[PDB]
């Protein structure tokens, strides 16, 4: 198991996808046409994780474009990055979503899934032994919530022993395009909890808060936003794109961090934070790494429980040192991680690090405190569903107020299920 | 302390001290092995099922 | 003499093996190629060292090994390594698929569609045996391969070759090398399953061998390879007489014998001194009466628990280097009137010496410095139940909320698996505390 | 900031080591199942021994000598002594006692059966110093601390338990002369407070009556069994080299006989402390049991007696 294939759905979805192919080709020192101009061979030993090997030795990106209007897979390609995807794997419809989630999963995006599984699967057939999925999108708007969430359910269909991952970009009235997103976002998480095996909740109002608090961003664009969010997804993904000896895999990883099947939607981290020239001591990245502050899901995990923890130190260091800081915090905060799960924390580190910084720190994080998050997203979706606002844009494309009743109720027992295990 | 059945070689040597006296089948295994098989496709069966629907 | 095949399952199998078949050959005087200038009777021959390799008309000296893993990224490494050539590429077999930290995808999924083909390449080297005395399976009860696809084989085997013995050399989970959160389940699933069909168990917590590194061999954070090669010594010491010329423990038979006397309790603790740093400059080199007495030192055990609280059943010292029986007889008198050995009412209050005067054998620039004499203690101690305790705590905590569970079901297994195999455990800390108290 | 966990409720010494280290703002306790800890307060009955010192990065340290119960259970404390060479079956000390399972007076426990017809079968001590005015039995309790590294501290205060009634020859049946527990006697603090008097007063007794001290008369061969008793069961116990460690508090229960000779009657592993002496003790244990392997940021006196021969 090497092989991963990657989607990104929609304007967000395709947006931060491009920083993460971005930031991670410049890792593994692929050029913006797609040609290796490196040094070591640590940069290409796992480079099949997420490449394909080409003709003339080019590395193209295992990489699906999808959208239901071409301006953003256009600026995809005229922007830095852009020669290198394969130009077959950019499936664009014409009309558009409108923020509407039906128009994504049962109307508009309906025409166009099977010409993006075509391609998936093109993808797949030449995988030596396909390990899983990761698709980066936004519950927010139509084309990455709807389309996003029907693409995981057509995938699980053909492929229901492979790994589904997400990173799902929840929103927030702070970084808000329309007032509609907490319905589209309380029906991709019904589906999320169903057909996915890890989600990683990125929340928009923790990446404006930490551009606008903790980094002194007066007035954040989503390029600010989305630095913060390819930088993480950089992090999570270090140990699958380098050896080694202690290496790893998705299954393993969605094994142990994922205690039952509904609660896996995690709380990632970074450290430090950035947009320098004092390089952090391991006590101050351990520091950082656990607080609220550098959560990229809006919630307080003193207000819960961690069932499970993946740490990943990124650069050279003593392994000695990290192993006794992250025994430190385990050791003197032990009420905010289950007794029942006994070594919930697992540390790994990895030699390479991040372009400009000489050590790094991500964190992965299944608390009990998501919760929160779950329940701001239940109280801006019933604030408007109990007069049936705004229905009309849905049920004019034959969705029914039974379908909404059912995925507020299936969010509200996944915020029961996670309350459960915060007081046993 | 009594120092028995000494024996010796030219590669070591031997002894004992004494201080004071005082399965299921192969049809049986190949079953169950499929039985899980059973329950294994029923999960999918029934995944498959909630998919149509 | 009778043949020996070694069966290393998963990872943690495999790279011990790896450990041990480098340090076998540099003790039999045999190279990377397979040649052994020693050996005259070219292409046969009933010598001891023959028990564990097998001749070719070419001279070649070939290990009775087989490689077992669910993925190919560590016995690779094997096939491209120092000694690729030792091996026939039949021996190292692998899967595209790991178990992923799933005793149940390794035994029933995974499991299923791998055990026919392995059984096939173990009876192509029984059939170059002509008289096979049985196996050592080497592996972890963590892994899923090395829990879960070790079980099943260990059942396969009682079935084809039911009149022969079979060893284990087993790595009990350790946080301080790398863990899964689900290691205590596989494990205690393994054992179940496995009990009745293992005759002998050597157990190898790898915290003990961590710390061991530590405080010994002065590494700050100890890799696989300074685990491995500790633990292939103590490994050798235990098979060394059925590799040579010798009169204690000559067959896998006289393990059983001479350590198991009940057989459900067939885990000893193995005691294992001295371990002394290759950086040392000045090393005062230890004694007899030393080295016998360090055995009785929980600091050196495989397993750590208190054999003061506990009885014996059995205990049994292997030498290596520098010994006679007369200064053994003596440290054991010593002993006998500082430390508290309780032994069982029913067994003799005894010692089964044996020594082969050739001293340890170490790897070339390794961790371990060359020494005049060593020996390794073999002891079936009740105190070893307190790793059982530990691990059946970990289990309850976990199982107690059906944590993890879904993953093993979703692999076919079926819930009730774990209950049973937890009250057999139950039943296993009862056996050894009537015994012990 | 170190942490501890408390798993017996009804150890009153214990409570108060809990309650002393709270209250210093380094110490924080933690649930009863937490794994994560410096310290254990353990249970009485099946302390889990085995789950120690496994924990990577912690140093545990416990409140229980595991195998100390081979002192501290009456059936175990006479084969010891009885087995043992250093504390031979020629002890001057010990109480002639027999084991069969379930001046010729004798005394029988593990209900108590003070007769000649009729567990263990002691020889009774029929002339026992009497104190006046009086003519009363008691029996002395020393609290011992043996640490980490097997240093045994014997604690300075002990204290007299008291008999309040005229000691009688012809008459067993009748419990309140010659049973000198707390429990069975509720004259109950006729003479003394709660009938306890402690070493200021019982030295100047002493000094006045018998023309001596406690010092030499009774305290030279309390010293001597005590560190007799445990440096006999010390390779037994010893938590050196170890991967975690043990304290402990005994409390020796001795009966000075007419002609000022001391014997053992029993050693008790999860001791209560007299009322007064609660607070000073209790803090000596967090000094010297304690704080000893976990340094923040003398009451006793120590048995060491190595005479060259
Ligand atoms: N001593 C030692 N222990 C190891 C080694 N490799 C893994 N382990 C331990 O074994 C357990 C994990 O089992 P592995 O052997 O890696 O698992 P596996 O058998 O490959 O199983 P899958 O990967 O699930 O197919 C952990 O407790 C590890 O610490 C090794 O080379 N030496
Ligand atoms: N051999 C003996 N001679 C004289 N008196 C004896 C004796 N054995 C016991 N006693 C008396 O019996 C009383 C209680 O017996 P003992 O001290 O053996 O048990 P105990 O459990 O009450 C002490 P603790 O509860 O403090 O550990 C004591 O007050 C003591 O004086
Ligand atoms: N972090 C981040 N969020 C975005 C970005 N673009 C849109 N969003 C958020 O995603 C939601 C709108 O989804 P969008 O991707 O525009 O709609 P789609 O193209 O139909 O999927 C809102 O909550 C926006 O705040 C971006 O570049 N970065
Ligand atoms: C709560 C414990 O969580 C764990 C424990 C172990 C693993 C794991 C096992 N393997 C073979 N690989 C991983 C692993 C660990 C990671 O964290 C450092 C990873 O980074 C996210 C990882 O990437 C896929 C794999 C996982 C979780
Ligand atoms: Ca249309
Ligand atoms: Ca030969
Ligand atoms: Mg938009
Ligand atoms: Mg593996």
């Amino acid at each position: 198991m090497r092989e991963i294939v990657h989607i990104q759905a929609g304007q967000c979805g395709n947006q931060i996808g491009a920083k993460f192919w971005e930031v991670i080709s410049d890792e593994h020192g692929i050029d913006p046409t797609g040609s290796y101009h490196g040094d070591s061979d640590l940069q290409l030993e796992r480079i099949n994780v997420y490449y394909n090997e080409a003709t003339g030795n080019k590395y193209v990106p295992r990489a699906i474009l999808v959208d239901l209007e071409p301006g953003t897979m256009d600026s995809v390609r005229s922007g830095p990055f852009g020669q290198i995807f394969r130009p077959d794997n950019f499936v664009f419809g014409q009309s558009g979503a409108g923020n509407n989630w039906a128009k994504g999963h049962y109307t508009e995006g309906a025409e166009l899934v099977d010409s993006v599984l075509d391609v998936v699967r093109k993808e797949s057939e030449s995988c030596d032994c396909l390990q899983g999925f990761q698709l980066t999108h936004s519950l927010g708007g139509g084309t990455g919530s709807g389309m996003g969430t029907l693409l995981i359910s057509k995938i699980r269909e053909e492929y229901p022993d492979r790994i589904m991952n997400t990173f799902s970009v929840v929103p927030s009235p702070k970084v808000s395009d329309t007032v509609v997103e907490p319905y589209n976002a309380t029906l991709s998480v019904h589906q999320l909890v169903e057909n996915t095996d890890e989600t990683y909740c990125i929340d928009n109002e923790a990446l404006y808060d930490i551009c606008f608090r903790t980094l002194k961003l007066t007035t954040p664009t989503y390029g600010d936003l989305n630095h913060l969010v390819s930088a993480t997804m950089s992090g999570v993904t270090t140990c699958l794109r380098f050896p080694g000896q202690l290496n790893a895999d998705l299954r393993k990883l969605a094994v142990n961090m994922v205690p039952f099947p509904r609660l896996h939607f995690f709380m990632p981290g970074f450290a430090p934070l950035t947009s320098q020239y004092r390089a952090l001591t391991v006590p101050e990245l351990t520091q950082q790494m656990f607080d609220a502050k550098n959560m990229m899901a809006a919630c307080d995990p003193r207000h819960g429980r961690y069932l499970t923890v993946a740490a990943v130190f990124r650069g050279r260091m003593s392994m000695k040192e990290v192993d006794e800081q992250m025994l430190n915090v385990q050791n003197k905060n032990s009420s905010y991680f289950v007794e029942w799960i006994p070594n919930n924390v697992k540390t790994a580190v990895c030699d390479i690090p991040p372009r400009g910084l000489k050590m790094s720190a991500t964190f992965i994080g299944n608390s009990t405190a998501i919760q929160e998050l779950f329940k701001r997203i239940s109280e801006q979706f019933t604030a408007m569903f109990r007069r049936k606002a705004f229905l009309h844009w849905y049920t004019g494309e034959g969705m029914d107020e039974m379908e909404f009743t059912e995925a507020e109720s299936n969010m509200n027992d996944l915020v029961s299920e996670y309350q459960q295990y915060q007081d046993a | 302390m009594e120092v028995i059945e000494l024996n010796k070689c030219t590669s070591g040597q031997s002894f004992e001290v004494i201080l004071k006296p005082p399965d299921p089948s192969l049809e049986e295994i190949q079953k169950k092995l499929e039985a899980a098989e059973e329950r294994r496709k029923y999960q999918e069966a029934e995944l498959l099922k909630h998919l149509a629907e | 003499m009778r043949e020996c095949i070694s069966i290393h399952v998963g990872q943690a199998g495999v790279q011990i093996g790896n450990a041990c078949w480098e340090l076998y050959c540099l003790e039999h005087g045999i190279q990377p190629d397979g040649q052994m200038p020693s050996d005259k009777t070219i292409g046969g021959g009933d010598d001891s060292f023959n028990t564990f390799f097998s001749e070719t008309g070419a001279g070649k000296h070939v290990p009775r090994a087989v490689f077992v893993d669910l993925e190919p990224t560590v016995i690779d490494e094997v096939r491209t390594g120092t000694y690729r050539q030792l091996f026939h590429p039949e021996q190292l077999i692998t899967g595209k698929e790991d178990a992923a930290n799933n005793y149940a995808r390794g035994h029933y999924t995974i499991g299923k569609e791998i055990i026919d083909l392995v059984l096939d390449r173990i009876r192509k080297l029984a059939d170059q045996c002509t008289g096979l005395q049985g196996f050592l399976v080497f592996h972890s009860f963590g892994g899923g391969t090395g829990s879960g696809f070790t079980s099943l084989l260990m059942e396969r085997l009682s079935v084809d070759y039911g009149k022969k013995s079979k060893l284990e050399f087993s790595i009990y989970p350790a946080p301080q090398v790398s863990t899964a959160v689900v290691e205590p389940y596989n494990s205690i699933l393994t054992t179940h399953t496995t009990l009745e069909h293992s005759d002998c168990a050597f157990m190898v917590d790898n915290e003990a061998i961590y710390d061991i590194c530590r405080r010994n061999l002065d590494i700050e954070r100890p890799t696989y390879t300074n685990l491995n090669r500790l633990i292939s010594q103590i490994v050798s010491s235990i098979t060394a007489s059925l590799r040579f010329d010798g009169a204690l423990n000559v067959d896998l038979t006289e393990f059983q014998t001479n350590l198991v006397p009940y057989p459900r309790i067939h885990f000893p603790l193995a005691t294992y001194a001295p371990v002394i740093s290759a950086e040392k400059a000045y090393h005062e080199q230890l004694s007899v009466a030393e080295i016998t007495n360090a055995c009785f030192e929980p600091a050196n055990q495989m397993v750590k628990c208190d054999p003061r609280h506990g009885k014996y059943m059995a205990c049994c010292l292997l030498y290596r280097g520098d010994v006679v029986p007369k200064d053994v007889n003596a440290a054991i008198a010593t002993i006998k009137t500082k430390r508290s050995i309780q032994f069982v009412d029913w067994c003799p209050t005894g010692f089964k010496v044996g020594i082969n005067y050739q001293p340890p054998t170490v790897v070339p620039g390794g961790d371990l410095a060359k020494v005049q004499r060593a020996v390794c203690m073999l002891s079936n101690t009740t105190a070893i139940a307190e790793a059982w305790a530990r691990l059946d705590h970990k289990f309850d905590l976990m199982y107690a909320k059906r944590a993890f569970v879904h993953w093993y079901v979703g692999e076919g297994m079926e819930e009730g698996e774990f209950s049973e195999a937890r009250e057999d455990m139950a039943a296993l800390e009862k056996d050894y505390e009537e015994v012990g108290v | 900031m170190y942490t501890f966990v408390v798993r017996d409720e009804n150890s009153s010494v214990y409570a108060e080591v809990s309650r002393l280290l709270l209250a210093t703002g380094q110490w924080k306790r933690l649930r009863k199942d937490n794994p994560r800890f410096n310290l254990m307060l353990g249970e009485r009955n099946r302390l889990p021994f085995g789950r120690l010192g496994h924990e990577p990065g912690l140093v545990q340290l416990v409140n229980y000598y595991r195998g100390a119960d081979k002192l501290c259970r009456k059936a175990s404390l006479v084969k010891l002594i009885k087995t043992s060479p250093e504390l031979s079956e020629s002890c001057t000390w010990f109480p002639e006692s027999y084991v069969i399972y379930p001046g010729n007076v004798w005394i029988a426990k593990s209900g108590i059966l003070i007769s000649s017809e009729a567990h263990v079968i002691q020889k009774y001590l029929e002339k026992p110093l009497l104190l006046e005015p009086g003519h009363r039995k008691f029996d002395i309790r020393s609290w011992v601390l043996v640490d980490h590294l097997y240093n045994i501290y014997l604690y300075r205060e002990g204290v007299l338990r008291t008999s309040s009634e005229p000691y009688n020859s012809a008459n067993f049946q009748d419990k309140t002369c010659h049973l000198t527990n707390h429990c069975i006697q509720k004259n109950y603090g006729r003479y003394e407070e709660g009938n306890e008097m402690f070493f200021e007063e019982f030295n100047q007794y002493l000094m006045d009556a018998l023309n001596t001290t406690l010092e030499n008369s009774i305290l030279l061969q309390i010293k001597h069994i005590i560190r007799s008793c445990l440096m006999c069961i010390e390779p037994a116990i010893s938590t050196k080299h170890l991967h975690y460690q043990s304290f402990q508090l005994f409390g020796f229960d001795f009966m000075v006989d007419e002609e000022l000779k001391v014997w053992l009657i029993e050693v008790n592993g999860a001791p209560a402390c007299a009322q007064k002496l609660y607070a000073e003790l209790c803090q000596g244990i967090v000094d010297v049991a304690i704080s000893s392997v976990f340094p923040l940021a003398s009451i006793f006196i120590k048995l060491h007696h190595h005479h060259h021969h």
